[PDB]
Formats: C-alpha cells, sequence, structure tokens
C-alpha cells in the first residue's frame, strides 16, 4: 500500500483563493490523522460532528479537500452556522457538516515585503449562495436602478478584492491557509481510514 | 433599492479598500520616523497625496446622498464625517493662495533665529538652546532680551499673513453652510439626533465660563502665594499689590510654571521623591521598564501586549548613523500591528511617560471591532485623559514601594504630601487661565467682534484682568504676538488641552471610589482591583458610535463636567494655603504696569 498524498494539500508552495476555492478528491488512500495532532503547528483545529480520537477508526467514502486561504480572525465563520461576507457569498458551510477544519500560521511563507496581492475574494453578490457552490464571475454589481452597463462609476462597483498580506500584518489578518477536510458517507465503497 | 441601502454599499466598498492604502501610508512614516534621509523624504508625500486624492474622490461622491432620509444612527454617523468637503469648496486660485501662506507660516517660524547683533557669543539655537535659556536661568536682562528679541522678528512678519487668512478662512467657512471658523471649530462638540442627549455649539462658552468661575478663588491664593515667593528673587522689579511680569513664569510664553519649583519649596530640608537614583543603581534598561509596566496593567485586568510590540519596536536613540525625531507620539500602524518609538533614557519623566504611552497602545487595542469611520475616541480631548490616570496613580508611595523603586520604609509625613501637592499644583492649575483666554481671543477675533485697530490692545486688556500678566514693554498694533505660538502659526485647536484636565480627575475620582479606598485622594490606587479595570474597559469599547455624553455618563453618572473632584482633591493643599495667606494681599490690580512712570 501507498502513502496518500497530504503533502500537496498541506505543504503546498501556492494555495488558492476563497472565491475560486480548489477541490481536491482525496480517496482510496490511507489516510493518517494521528500525525496531525502531534504536528504541533495546527492554530485551530475542530472537528464538527467526529472526534479526533474517532478519525482512525472510522473509513469515509469520500474525502473532500477543499482548499482556501483566509484570514485569522475569520476562520470562525467557516463554520455551521456562521454569517459574514463569504460565509453567503464564496463558499458556505452546511448546518449538518460532519467534518474536520484545519488551519496553521503561515506568515512567513505567505507574505513580502511591500504586498502580496495574490489572493482575492467575492466583496458585492445580488443574492446569497447555496452550501458547497462556487461562482467565478467579474460582472459589475448594481446596487440600484440606473442601470450600469459595464462601467464601474455610480452605485456600480467591482466584486473581486485582493488580499494585502504583509511580514507585518497583525495575527488577526495573518493568512491561516485551510483545508476543509468534507468527510462524507455515500452508496460507495470507502477505504479511507487510518 | 432605498438610500440606506445604497449607502450601505457605497460604505462597505469604501471601507474594504482604504485599509490597504492607510497602512502602506502609516508604513513609510514609521520608515521616516526610524530615518532622516532625503531618499526616503518624498515617500510621505506620495502615500499621503494618493491618500488624499482617494479621500478627495470619495468625499465628491458622497454628496449626492442627503442626510434627511437616513434613519440608522451609525449609518449617518458614518456617512457625516465623508460629507465634509473642506477646502475644496474655494476657487482654485484661493485654494493655491490658501495652500501658499499655510506652507509659508510654518517655513518662517521653523527657519526664524534670534542673535544679538553687537555679541557674538550671544548666539544659540532653539532646543536645547533658547528654551535653555529662559528655563534655568535667574538673570534680568538675560531674559528681557531673548523675550523681546524674539516677537520683534518671527512676530511681525506674520501679520499680514494671518491677516490675509483671517479673510480667506472666513470665506471657506462661510461656503459651508457655517457662520464663521470659529463656528467650525466648534463642530467637534456638537451631538444631535439623540433625545436627551443634545448639545449644542453655543453652550460651550456657557459651560466654559461657569466652570472658570469656581476654579478661580483656588488659583488667586496660589498666585498670591507665589508672587509673595518671588519677592526674595527680584526684590526691586515686582510689586507686592500689582501683577506678575510676564518674562518670569519660566519659560518663553508662561504656559507651565514648573520651572518655578526650584525657587519656591515649601520644606527644603526634605528629600524629594526620587527614582532616578533607584533605576540607574538597578540596572533597569528600557526593556524591564517596559517588562514591569506591563504587570500594572495585568493586574486590573486588562488583556496582554501582542507579539511585534517587542521586535519592531525601537527604544533607544539609534546611535548617530541614523536621525530619528522621538517627540512623543504612540503609533498605530493598524491592521492589528502596534509599536512605539520613544527616546528612552533613565530619569522619573521618562518612566511616566512609558506608562503614559503604554496607556495609548491599550486604549487603541479595545476598539478595534469599530469599522474604519469610527475607529476614533469620543472626542479631541477624550483619548488623552485615560492614559494619564496610568501616571497619577504609579507615582504614589504604594506602587513605587511595589515595585521596588522607592525605598521600602520612605515615610509619608504632612512634610512630603504638601511638596508633592504644590508639584502636582505648579504644573496644571497654573495653565487653565492661559489656554481659557487664548481660545476667548481667537473665537472673539473671528466673528467681527474685534476691528482692526484694537488686535491688539484687546490682547492686554485681557491678560492684563483674566491671567494677572502684565508686560514689560509696551506694544503698537505693528507687532503680533499670538502668532509666535506653534499651536497658532500651524493653525491648531487648544481647547482639547483644557477639556481633558477637567475630565481627568472626574475619570480618577469614579475609578477609586469604585475601588473602595478609604482615605485622602491624593493616596490611593486602582491597582489590585479587577473591578474597576472592567468599569473602564465597557467606556473603552464604545469608540465614535456613541455620544460623549453618554460615554461620561457611563462611568461618572453626570452627563455634563464638573470640578467638585478637583477642587476635593486639591483641598488638602488649599487648606494650608489659606492659613499661610494671611499676612498677604489676596487678588492684584489692574492699573500697575512696570513701565508706567
Amino acid at each position: 500500500t501507498n502513502l496518500c498524498p497530504f503533502g500537496e494539500v498541506f505543504n503546498a508552495t501556492r494555495f488558492a483563493s476563497v472565491y475560486a476555492w480548489n477541490r481536491k478528491r482525496i480517496s482510496n488512500c490511507v489516510a493518517d490523522y494521528s500525525v496531525l495532532y502531534n504536528s504541533a503547528s495546527f492554530s485551530t483545529f475542530k472537528c464538527y460532528g467526529v472526534s479526533p480520537t474517532k478519525l482512525n477508526d472510522l473509513c469515509f467514502t469520500n474525502v473532500y479537500a477543499d482548499s482556501f486561504v483566509i484570514r485569522g480572525d475569520e476562520v470562525r465563520q467557516i463554520a455551521p452556522g456562521q454569517t459574514g461576507k463569504i460565509a453567503d457569498y464564496n463558499y458556505k458551510l452546511p448546518d449538518d457538516f460532519t467534518g474536520c477544519v484545519i488551519a496553521w500560521n503561515s506568515n512567513n511563507l505567505d507574505s513580502k515585503v511591500g504586498g502580496n496581492y495574490n489572493y482575492r475574494y467575492r466583496l458585492f453578490r445580488k443574492s446569497n449562495l447555496k452550501p458547497f457552490e462556487r461562482d467565478i464571475s467579474t460582472e459589475i454589481y448594481q446596487a440600484g436602478s440606473k442601470p450600469c452597463n459595464g462601467v464601474e462609476g455610480f452605485n456600480c462597483y467591482f466584486p473581486l478584492q485582493s488580499y494585502g498580506f504583509q511580514p507585518t500584518n497583525g495575527v488577526g489578518y495573518q493568512p491561516y491557509r485551510v483545508v476543509v477536510l468534507s468527510f462524507e458517507l455515500l452508496h460507495a465503497p470507502a477505504t479511507v481510514c487510518g | 433599492s432605498t438610500i440606506e441601502e445604497q449607502a450601505k454599499t457605497f460604505l462597505d466598498k469604501f471601507n474594504h479598500e482604504a485599509e490597504d492604502l492607510f497602512y502602506q501610508s502609516s508604513l513609510a512614516s514609521w520608515n521616516y520616523n526610524t530615518n532622516i534621509t532625503e531618499e526616503n523624504v518624498q515617500n510621505m508625500n506620495n502615500a499621503g497625496d494618493k491618500w488624499s486624492a482617494f479621500l478627495k474622490e470619495q468625499s465628491t461622491l458622497a454628496q449626492m446622498y442627503p442626510l434627511q432620509e437616513i434613519q440608522n444612527l451609525t449609518v449617518k454617523l458614518q456617512l457625516q464625517a465623508l460629507q465634509q468637503n473642506g477646502s475644496s469648496v474655494l476657487s482654485e486660485d484661493k485654494s493655491k493662495r490658501l495652500n501658499t501662506i499655510l506652507n509659508t507660516m510654518s517655513t518662517i517660524y521653523s527657519t526664524g533665529k534670534v542673535c544679538n547683533p553687537d555679541n557674538p557669543q550671544e548666539c544659540l539655537l532653539l532646543e536645547p538652546g533658547l528654551n535653555e535659556i529662559m528655563a534655568n536661568s535667574l538673570d534680568y536682562n538675560e531674559r528681557l532680551w531673548a523675550w523681546e528679541s524674539w516677537r520683534s522678528e518671527v512676530g511681525k512678519q506674520l501679520r499680514p499673513l494671518y491677516e490675509e487668512y483671517v479673510v480667506l478662512k472666513n470665506e471657506m467657512a462661510r461656503a459651508n453652510h457655517y457662520e464663521d471658523y470659529g463656528d467650525y471649530w466648534r463642530g467637534d462638540y456638537e451631538v444631535n439626533g439623540v433625545d436627551g442627549y443634545d448639545y449644542s455649539r453655543g453652550q460651550l462658552i456657557e459651560d466654559v465660563e461657569h466652570t472658570f468661575e469656581e476654579i478661580k478663588p483656588l488659583y488667586e491664593h496660589l498666585h498670591a502665594y507665589v508672587r509673595a515667593k518671588l519677592m526674595n528673587a527680584y526684590p526691586s522689579y515686582i510689586s507686592p499689590i500689582g501683577c506678575l511680569p510676564a518674562h518670569l513664569l519660566g519659560d518663553m510664553w508662561g504656559r507651565f510654571w514648573t520651572n518655578l519649583y526650584s525657587l519656591t519649596v515649601p520644606f527644603g530640608q526634605k528629600p524629594n521623591i526620587d527614582v532616578t537614583d533607584a533605576m540607574v543603581d538597578q540596572a533597569w534598561d528600557a526593556q524591564r521598564i517596559f517588562k514591569e509596566a506591563e504587570k500594572f496593567f495585568v493586574s486590573v485586568g486588562l488583556p496582554n501586549m501582542t507579539q511585534g510590540f517587542w521586535e519592531n519596536s525601537m527604544l533607544t536613540d539609534p546611535g548617530n548613523v541614523q536621525k530619528a525625531v522621538c517627540h512623543p507620539t504612540a503609533w498605530d500602524l493598524g491592521k492589528g500591528d502596534f509599536r512605539i518609538l520613544m527616546c528612552t533614557k533613565v530619569t522619573m519623566d521618562d518612566f511616566l511617560t512609558a506608562h503614559h504611552e503604554m496607556g495609548h497602545i491599550q486604549y487603541d487595542m479595545a476598539y478595534a471591532a469599530q469599522p474604519f469611520l469610527l475607529r476614533n475616541g469620543a472626542n479631541e480631548g477624550f483619548h488623552e485623559a485615560v492614559g494619564e490616570i496610568m501616571s497619577l496613580s504609579a507615582a504614589t508611595p504604594k506602587h513605587l514601594k511595589s515595585i521596588g523603586l522607592l525605598s521600602p520604609d520612605f515615610q509619608e509625613d504632612n512634610e512630603t504630601e504638601i511638596n508633592f501637592l504644590l508639584k502636582q499644583a505648579l504644573t496644571i492649575v497654573g495653565t487653565l487661565p492661559f489656554t481659557y483666554m487664548l481660545e476667548k481671543w481667537r473665537w472673539m477675533v473671528f466673528k467681527g467682534e474685534i476691528p482692526k485697530d484694537q488686535w491688539m490692545k484687546k490682547w492686554w486688556e485681557m491678560k492684563r484682568e483674566i491671567v494677572g500678566v502684565v508686560e514689560p514693554v509696551p506694544h503698537d498694533e505693528t507687532y503680533c504676538d499670538p502668532a509666535s505660538l506653534f499651536h497658532v502659526s500651524n493653525d491648531y485647536s487648544f481647547i482639547r488641552y483644557y477639556t481633558r484636565t477637567l475630565y481627568q480627575f472626574q475619570f480618577q475620582e469614579a475609578l477609586c471610589q469604585a475601588a473602595k479606598h478609604e482615605g485622602p485622594l491624593h493616596k490611593c490606587d486602582i491597582s489590585n482591583s479587577t473591578e474597576a479595570g472592567q468599569k473602564l474597559f465597557n467606556m473603552l469599547r464604545l469608540g465614535k458610535s456613541e455620544p460623549w455624553t453618554l460615554a461620561l455618563e457611563n462611568v461618572v453618572g453626570a452627563k455634563n463636567m464638573n470640578v467638585r473632584p478637583l477642587l476635593n482633591y486639591f483641598e488638602p493643599l488649599f487648606t494650608w494655603l489659606k492659613d499661610q495667606n494671611k499676612n498677604s494681599f489676596v487678588g492684584w490690580s489692574t492699573d500697575w504696569s512696570p513701565y508706567a512712570d
């Protein structure tokens, strides 16, 4: 048996953005969560529905690895039952989530002097997203009934805003690389367990 | 599809973009305050101009939304701070002339030299130069020459510029639905939209002139005692009935009376309280100063300091390879970054300074949850008050003995409390009429109440009646004495130095009474009690979202301003002063003048 590739999802050199969050289907591999608790690097390890002790005795059909980057004072919004600028416009966790949320500080790997503006997020949207839905578009949000035919002018603005990651920003603004392991049980064979 | 929803969308777009430009505008300024160099000297202007252009365009675009349709107080408060045009309503030529005058007034004050053309040795700089000859000199003519010669050159070339400034700013202010520039400056204390806590611009003068009447009593006895004591050093220049000469108050103008303590000590045989010999001998350095000052704030219940407060902060003078301007300013970079930059030295005046500048970061750490336009204190004289009561509780011999600075058995007697109280009174009481008369003069001259011919007579006419200070030589209408001050040349407000002193004693009395103390107010402390820290913190979290009257009531219980706590604080010294002033002539006469022969 092989070692399941957890180093490309947690130790990647370049992560993705929250509005266009990547999705890695990790299945038919031997996931080892025992080395995760002893890593002594996870600033936040909260599992909803499952327990860290019960994660090595249960096998899930699909372990979907949704990876993105968010702020520090913001990770609590990625949880069943929260609201904000992200939990309704970019990526909504369902209220019946049965997975875990991982995060750690990576200021020394996701920050450069003068600015690193390579990550973006949604700011304006006409509605609220359903859970587990992604929509990539730069359409201009009509805040009134003027209307606006594409020009960013009076009460019509660009939706995509950037992330200002720099070495000297605070702990609550430092990049917490988050991989939301979304365990679920389906009607297909399960072979992913430690 | 309503105004209060479009305003929210516009405010969200504004808020989620300015945080990325203000931080870079602050970082370059931090690097400059670290490094005086011609290479980085233009980054300040580039970052400031880009941010001003962003702000100017946003203010121009925000004028399309009226204020009579919004019902949300928070949204109205955020939008009112963005619709203030400022000087953008003037014409192009007038704005250019105003900018030229503003940039020339500062240059003339900064590059103005004073020297005696007949003697080569009578030349010196300002700080620590001309400010040193006026501080520790006991001569009469040496001070008279330096006092007259400063306002004969710097104060004489600013009169046309100030005359043009007054008429330009009157037109600037009359275009914004205001009356004058004085009415523009009183708009900070105006609170409207809340029932029961309404404050008007026309009530500030009534409140101040009512608070000054209760104070004048004690200042009269203090002035009488100081004038009686000064008879020993200058026996042939002061009258025992008249007033005090202007150039004998301790510094250039007379705002503070601190330097006069060395001549009018009540008890000269007692060892004064001192920690300067206590931090040099104890191997105490700027790192341990802050490491010890942290525990005082932790003891009352306040949170701990951040990680970046130690590594990015500058504490010591960075040698001679680089120049750093270290005037007292606390630095809040935003985006979760807090640092300090001070000129630390082993002295008592710097330990209390470190405590005062750590109170500032403790206050800024509280309201970080408020939006960008509301991340500020209640008003201008409100941020400097909460950082000053911490120094008052650390200099008492209950805490100085707790940190080992003072002697473990430093006796507390009636001969030490008098010495402490006189030193405390010389710096606080002596400046209130000085601030009040200057602000009244500005408000009276901006309103057109004083014509051209009495532009300089009504200055000494109120100086000789309110503060009891006469001039050594007469001045005609050509001079302009008030413009020689830094805050007047750079057009800064002055009533924030009058309101903070009144607020800081009310806060201290409320907190110490919540701290369950029994005894005189000058001996108590708030340490080792969480019920005072949690009482102050609820007020600290408010920010600009609530009116200052409500913020004051949430702690003290009175929406107005009072002087009773200050009078109770200084009653112990007033009782002894009333006894010692039996043979003196209490009060002054306005008919005396040193040149009236």
